[PDB]
């Protein structure tokens, strides 16, 4: 099987560097080097993310889409930056304006064809394609607009292969941009209707989870990114490993989406202990479920405790008892019968790889489909209206060839999306 | 004389590798000896690959190892219809190529995992295409039906109410081994909170050895495969008996091993030892095939059973005077060199049809409704060449399986 | 009722004649029973609907449900709901060859016209026979095919390309550049029908057999303008009438993955919508069909479906499936 990553925008891009920083080491691939793999198993399934050309050069099969040179020229001028074949860099030296409209209708719409071109060169690579990984932020141009287009096109070209989306939904407390809800509401819209698996991460849900669950005092972006990339590795790549009970994107999809919206999840990693001290090793297993299922530790902003779950997928990856795994999951399902929805006898989807995260003994990625994420699109949707009402920075959109009915559309859509999700919380 | 076997679904393949292990182990045929007599099907390469990479690597022909690099999908539909279809031909071909090479066979011991994609769906049509190509044989499918509370897949029931209805009108005798109810045995009758799948497999890998292996093997009271279905199914519904083993004692902890027949047989009817969460909560047995192996005196049996026939609290069906098929083999069991199985010199792999499953099916049917009641993951099948028909019409199916297993009992 | 459901069984067709098929369907009152040809000694499965139309024989038969009867029970009351100011929908659902097109458009001759021409004729008849200077009307029509998520304008021979359904940020979904024609008479709207029906079965349509794989949607925008002499001003009342001839329910072998996917998705979604509507006493965007007709499927709207049934034994599985689908509509 296979997949082809997609680094839309700067963020989605910045993260690319971290997702590939990791993944590679979790596959023994040095900058341009080959497979130094401490083992021999980190190779029989690599294909999922690379391509064979030389014999020591397995190049990441991702796409780097962005209308701001400097960015990709920071990712390509640093560490692992020199492993991507230049063909991968689909830049847009234009003005990468922070407008969803500027990267979806006017500026991005041009650079698109020169992207799809490659997304096809990579898809028609070899063997059988599974789906595409998509990273980006719903709070900017090259991210929400242009990346949200990249998919609307992808999903017309292969409505068969899957589409996981890793979105950095606009954090609450403080917005790292101003129109944010504009660029956001507009991209979520496109998401709820193309990709079929979305993993929403919040820069501040991370800080928290990174400053209190990792006594880490100076959580640089690199970190946040790093933590995130840690989860997306547990998801995909991982399951493309052996296991007593293994799954793969689809299983994950076909066990997690009760209703076609596409629904968005909230990823959570397992061993998340501070370096030295904490290295408690309390990782027998009840310790991992202890972790994963708590409020804090959910990369999302919202707290599960604020709304039932529809599905859950503990994708563990480290030798354990299909008994102490299958078992724990249960008590968990009974101690919290309250929030776990009922019309699904077994919400949880236990998954079990074998080999764990390179240096760790036992981990377990969590992919939750809780109704709690209602209280986020609400947020976003609110911010919109409060500012849409006055058409705040709307001239930067319309003036870019947009529509007063376009914004209406998205909000509503994504706004209805909130509605539905409640239809199950009840 | 023989009995081919088709291990379908990752699980049916893991269990397969296991049951297949125990085999050579008690036949003195190391890694590289003769030639198996089965096949392996899966729509996820990486798993059958485990049989291609791991142990018992060269004991198979890359011809009896079928794979569909494509996608597994934990959904019946896709595995049965859409994808699973493409492979079937090829699959069949082997069970027609392997079915020819032999000499007057008896049937195909099928190994699948009820609630899976490749295991539920696919087989559904595999057994389907068999019942027509060899209606004149035995179709005993050995299943691992849905843990009563510890299921895995979110949809499981969708996949198991569908493998039951499609296979029902095609199997001869469906053996059932409950994944969870086997754990209990690993906790309560062997002690270990560290049971790897690789163990449950060693277990069924045992109970199964008692079925084919040893039985098709000479003895003081041989029992052919046909024998089963005959002495085991009272009615055409591909009736599903339950597998049970007796000396499930730990090869470390306790040691009373020397547990004469009189004991090991009583240890079969206590509900805490039956590889199935179908505790005889009321289910009246209606036929049991006590397969013994090792040093056993026919009188010991034709007495140990007599004592039972008169315990009454073990209430057998009405319309059934005597429902005890005593199968005696010679060669004692054969435990893994150093797993965790005791290793006695006699065992009792008793299987049976019990009005008990009236439960197990019930509890699994109900599940289904809850979700169907909201269509839950329905769009996943529809979009895979299925319809509101196949679901609703396979629900009605089992409905008359809840009435069937009710009527054939509880009444006189 | 906001949701009415009727089933209708037709006479044997040619395939069934050449097959010497037995009739497995019988009707009584509102009940339709179906016999399993492989199990003649059972009691047939029973189903109850708002109407079970027995049209398995012919108009020469005293008990034959004619085009006129079907229209007067289902179509007539719908038109009345449109005159009252609200939107309506009438769907024909069922296996290819079961009778969907015959029920909706029917034949061009005397006696065989379906719901669409009878409803249009009735509409203009009520309009022209409306006596009142304060009441004037406008009738606009659109006729299209929904195939693989794309729209085909049946009233424009050179429909150059495949128009998309779009969602106006405020006024709802609509088909871009789709022609909407104002008609002032029946013979005129009749002209458009014939012209559109013609386009559905030209030779080129056999390439992708769009006559049985696409959904045909006939839309009428009915506007009633009310004048008032006291304080001199008109108040407009707009009703939307959608008459649909769905894709064959069996294509939900030889069917392409994506045609089947979309058709299944479309029919499955429509089923949820209608069951929800009947519930009330909803995933619209899940399919283009249910998305484009959202406004005609709202809580105010009224819907009716006529499920076409083959009588023969050879179609037991598809016919049972259709009956179950209709039974779920509620
Ligand atoms: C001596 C020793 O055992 O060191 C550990 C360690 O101290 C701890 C604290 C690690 C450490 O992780 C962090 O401090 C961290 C920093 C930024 C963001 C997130 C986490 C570690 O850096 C991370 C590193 O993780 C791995 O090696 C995994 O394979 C992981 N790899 C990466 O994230 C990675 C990092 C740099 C370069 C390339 C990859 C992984 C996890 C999931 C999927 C794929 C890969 C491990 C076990 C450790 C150190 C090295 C200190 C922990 O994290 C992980 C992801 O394992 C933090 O809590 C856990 C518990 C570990 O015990
Ligand atoms: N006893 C036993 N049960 C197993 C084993 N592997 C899986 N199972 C059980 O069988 C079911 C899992 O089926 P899956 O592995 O998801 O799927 P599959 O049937 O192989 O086919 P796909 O869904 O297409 O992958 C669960 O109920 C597991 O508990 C095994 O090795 N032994
Ligand atoms: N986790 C994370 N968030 C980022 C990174 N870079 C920008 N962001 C977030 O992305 C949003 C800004 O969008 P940006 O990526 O600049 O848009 P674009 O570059 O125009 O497509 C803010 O909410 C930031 O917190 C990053 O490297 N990691
Ligand atoms: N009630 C009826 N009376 C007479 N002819 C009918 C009737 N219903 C269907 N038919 C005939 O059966 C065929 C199938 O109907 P259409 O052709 O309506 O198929 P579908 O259901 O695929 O749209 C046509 O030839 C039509 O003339
Ligand atoms: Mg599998
Ligand atoms: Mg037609």
């Amino acid at each position: 099987r296979e997949i082809v990553h997609i680094q839309a925008g700067q963020c989605g891009n910045q993260i690319g560097a971290k997702f590939w920083e990791v993944i590679s080491d979790e596959h023994g691939i040095d900058p341009t080097g080959s497979y130094h793999g401490d083992s021999d198993l980190q190779l029989e399934r690599i294909n999922v993310y690379y391509n064979e050309a030389a014999g020591n050069k397995y190049v990441p099969r991702a796409i780097l889409v962005d209308l701001e040179p400097g960015t990709m020229d920071s990712v390509r001028s640093g560490p692992f930056g020199q492993i991507f074949r230049p063909d991968n860099f689909v830049f847009g030296q234009s003005g990468a304006g922070n407008n969803w409209a500027k990267g979806h209708y006017t500026e991005g719409a041009e650079l698109v064809d020169s992207v799809l071109d490659v997304v096809r060169k990579e898809s028609e690579s070899c063997d059988c394609l599974q789906g595409f990984q998509l990273t980006h932020s719903l709070g900017g141009g090259t991210g929400s607009g242009m990346g949200t287009l990249l998919i609307s096109k992808i999903r017309e070209e292969y409505p068969d292969r899957i589409m996981n989306t890793f979105s950095v939904v606009p954090s609450p407390k403080v917005s790292d941009t101003v129109v944010e809800p504009y660029n956001a509401t507009l991209s979520v819209h496109q998401l709820v209707e193309n990709t079929d698996e979305t993993y929403c991460i919040d820069n501040e849900a991370l800080y928290d989870i990174c400053f209190r669950t990792l006594k880490l005092t100076t959580p640089t972006y690199g970190d946040l990114n790093h933590l995130v990339s840690a989860t997306m590795s547990g998801v995909t790549t991982c399951l493309r490993f052996p296991g007593q009970l293994n799954a793969d994107l689809r299983k994950l999809a076909v066990n997690m989406v009760p209703f076609p919206r596409l629904h968005f999840f909230m990823p959570g990693f397992a061993p998340l202990t501070s370096r030295g001290s904490q290295q408690y090793r309390a990782l027998t297993v009840p310790e991992l479920t202890q972790q994963m299922f708590d409020a804090k530790n959910m990369m999302a902003a919202c707290d599960p405790r604020h709304g039932r779950y529809l599905t859950v997928a503990a994708v563990f990856r480290g030798r354990m008892s299909m008994k102490e795994v299958d078992e724990q999951m249960l008590n968990v399902q009974n101690k919290n019968s309250s929030y776990f929805v009922e019309w699904i006898p077994n919400n949880v989807k236990t998954a079990v790889c074998d080999i764990p995260p390179r240096g760790l003994k036992m981990s377990a990625t969590f992919i939750g489909n809780s109704t709690a994420i209602q209280e986020l699109f609400k947020r976003i949707s609110e911010q919109f209206t409060a500012m849409f009402r006055r058409k705040a920075f709307l001239h930067w959109y319309t003036g870019e060839g947009m529509d007063e009915m376009e914004f209406t559309e998205a909000e509503s859509n994504m706004n209805d999306l909130v509605s539905e999700y409640q239809q199950y919380q009840d | 004389r023989e009995c081919i076997s088709i291990h379908v679904g990752q699980a049916g393949v893991q269990i397969g590798n296991a049951c297949w292990e125990l085999y050579c182990l008690e036949h003195g045929i190391q890694p590289d000896g003769h030639v198996p007599r089965a096949v392996f099907v899966d729509l996820e390469p990486t798993v059958i690959d485990e049989v291609r990479t791991g142990t018992y690597r060269q004991l198979f022909h890359p011809e009896q190892l079928i794979t569909g690099k494509e996608d597994a999908a934990n959904n019946y539909a896709r595995g049965h219809y859409t994808i699973g279809k493409e492979i079937i031909d090829l699959v069949l071909d082997r069970i027609r190529k392997l079915a020819d090479q032999c000499t007057g066979l008896q049937g195909f011991s099928v190994f699948h995992s009820f609630g899976g994609g490749t295991g539920s769906g696919f087989t559904s049509l595999l057994m389907e295409r068999l019942s027509v190509d060899y209606g004149k044989k035995s179709k005993l499918e050995f299943s691992i039906y849905p843990a009563p509370q510890v299921s895995t897949a979110v949809v499981e029931p969708y996949n198991s109410i569908l493998t039951t209805h499609t296979t029902l009108e095609h199997s001869d005798c469906a053996f059932m081994v409950d994944n969870e109810a086997i754990y209990d045995i690993c906790r309560r009758n062997l002690d270990i909170e560290r049971p790897t799948y690789t163990n449950l497999n060693r277990l069924i890998g045992q109970i199964v050895s008692s079925i084919t292996a040893s039985l098709r093997f000479d003895g003081a009271l041989n029992v052919d495969l046909t024998e089963f279905q005959t002495n085991l199914v009272p009615y055409p519904r591909a009736h599903f008996p339950l597998a049970t083993y007796a000396p499930v004692i730990s090869a470390e902890k306790a040691y009373h091993e020397q547990l004469s027949v009189a004991e090991i047989t009583n240890a079969c009817f206590e509900p805490a030892n039956q590889m199935v969460k179908c505790d005889p909560r009321h289910g009246k047995y209606m036929a049991c095939c006590l397969l013994y192996r090792g040093d056993v005196v026919p009188k010991d049996v034709n007495a140990a059973i007599a004592t039972i026939k008169t315990k009454r609290t073990i209430q057998f069906v009405d319309w059934c005077p005597t429902g005890f098929k005593v199968g005696i083999n010679y060669e004692p069991p054969t435990v893994v060199p150093g797993g965790d199985l005791a290793k006695v010199q006699r065992a009792v792999c008793m299987l049976s049809n019990t009005t008990a499953i009236a439960e197990a099916w019930a509890r699994l049917d109900h599940k289904f409704d809850l979700m169907y009641a909201k269509r839950a993951f329905v769009h996943w099948y529809v979009g895979e060449g299925m319809e509101e028909g196949e679901f609703s019409e396979a629900r009605e199916d089992m409905a008359a399986l809840e009435k069937d297993y009710e009527e054939v009992g509880v009444d006189s | 009722a906001s949701v009415k459901v009727a089933v209708r069984v037709r006479p044997f067709n040619s395939r069934e004649m050449s097959r010497d098929s037995k009739c497995i369907i019988q009707m009584s009152g509102s009940t339709t029973t179906i016999v399993n040809p492989k199990q003649p000694k059972e009691t047939p499965k029973s189903f109850s609907f708002d109407y079970s139309y027995w049209s398995h024989t012919s108009p020469e038969d005293i008990n034959y449900a004619s085009q006129k009867q079907v229209y007067r029970d289902i179509g007539e009351e719908m038109l009345q709901h449109a005159f009252e100011g609200y939107n309506v929908c009438i769907f024909a659902y069922g296996q290819t060859g079961a009778g969907k097109s015959y029920t909706m458009m029917g034949k061009q001759e005397k006696d065989q016209q379906g719901i669409i021409p009878q409803l249009c004729e009735d509409l203009f008849s009520r309009i022209n026979d409306t006596t009142n200077d304060n009441m004037s009307y406008s009738v606009e029509v659109s006729y299209m095919e929904i195939y693989c998520e794309r729209v085909r304008d049946l009233l424009n021979p050179k429909n150059k390309g495949n128009l998309r359904v779009r969602e106006h940020p405020l006024l709802g979904p609509y088909v871009e550049d789709l022609s909407k024609l104002a008609v002032t008479s029946y013979n005129d709207i009749q002209d458009l029908m014939d012209s559109g029906n013609k386009a559905r079965t030209v030779a080129a349509t056999n390439m992708n057999e769009t006559s049985s794989r696409s959904h045909a949607v006939f839309n009428i925008i009915f506007t009633q303008k009310r004048h008032d002499a006291e304080t001199n001003i008109t108040t407009e009342k707009v009703s939307k009438i959608s008459l649909v001839d769905l894709a064959g329910s069996e294509r939900a072998k030889g069917t392409r993955l994506k045609e089947g996917a979309n058709i299944n998705k479309s029919l499955t979604t429509l089923g949820k919508v209608i069951s929800a509507l009947a519930e009330m006493d909803i995933p619209y965007r899940d399919s283009v069909l249910t998305w484009l007709l959202r406004e005609n499927l709202g809580g105010n709207s009224r819907t009716a479906m006529v499920a076409a049934l083959s009588p023969a034994d050879i179609n037991y599985d598809e016919t049972l499936s259709t009956l179950r689908y209709a039974d779920r509509a509620k």
